[PDB]
């Protein structure tokens, strides 16, 4: 069974620093190019980031210049997302989407700004 | 469109490479010039109709 | 491969374009052809496919 578990979400004050995590098992992560999935009340769901194979090659949207830092556990195929300099309007719910064939996305996690 | 803005251009340096590589233009259709090799060609005057 | 709507014209021999110059260039004497079909139900997803 290929599954997703979420960790790190919760209430936080502007300007914090924490680990966000999506842990998945049963398939390698360097197989293909995953991406991340953000939900906020509005028009449609809004993208943040994705990294690619053959090197990190981290890409961010125009509104996220130089804030998210990602440290990445290759031995046991684990993500680590690390937040910096938080301002309010990005109260959201987070998912991490991967490809091994069928479309897959988990349950997500809650993030709020106070 | 019936009162299109007219501009007269000369006495300067034209860099069409940035315009071609801008990628902000949906259509770049040239009848009378090539998209490349335009930097080393120049004329008496240029007319711009906007 | 997968392209966008306006990219269909650029996938042709002798047609200029940024993608036709830096991504996939067709030979002038190309023999063969191109089949393109819409895949809005496979390559598109809510929230953006990147």
């Amino acid at each position: 069974q290929v599954q997703l578990v979420e960790s790190g979400g919760g209430l936080v004050q502007a300007g914090g620093s924490l680990r966000l995590s999506c842990a998945a098992s049963g398939f390698p992560v360097e197989s293909e190019n995953m991406h991340w999935y953000r939900q906020a009340p509005g028009k449609e769901r809004e993208w943040v980031a994705a990294i690619y194979s053959t090197g990190g090659w981290t890409l961010y949207a125009d509104s996220v210049k130089g804030r998210f830092t990602i440290s990445r556990d290759n031995a046991k195929n684990t993500v680590y997302l690390q937040m910096n300099s938080l301002k309010p309007e990005d109260t959201a719910v987070y998912y991490c989407a991967v490809q091994v064939g069928y479309w897959y996305e988990g349950q997500g996690t809650q993030v709020t700004v106070s | 469109v019936y009162a299109w803005n007219r501009k007269r251009i000369s006495n300067c340096v034209a860099d069409y490479s940035v315009l071609y590589n801008s990628a902000s233009f949906s259509t770049f259709k040239c009848y009378g010039v090539s998209p490349t090799k335009l930097n080393d060609l120049c004329f008496t005057n240029v007319y711009a109709d906007s | 491969f997968v392209i966008r709507g306006d990219e269909v014209r650029q996938i042709a021999p002798g047609q200029t374009g940024k993608i036709a110059d830096y991504n996939y260039k067709l030979p002038d004497d190309f023999t063969g052809c191109v089949i393109a079909w819409n895949s809005n139900n496979l390559d598109s997803k809510v929230g953006g496919n990147y």
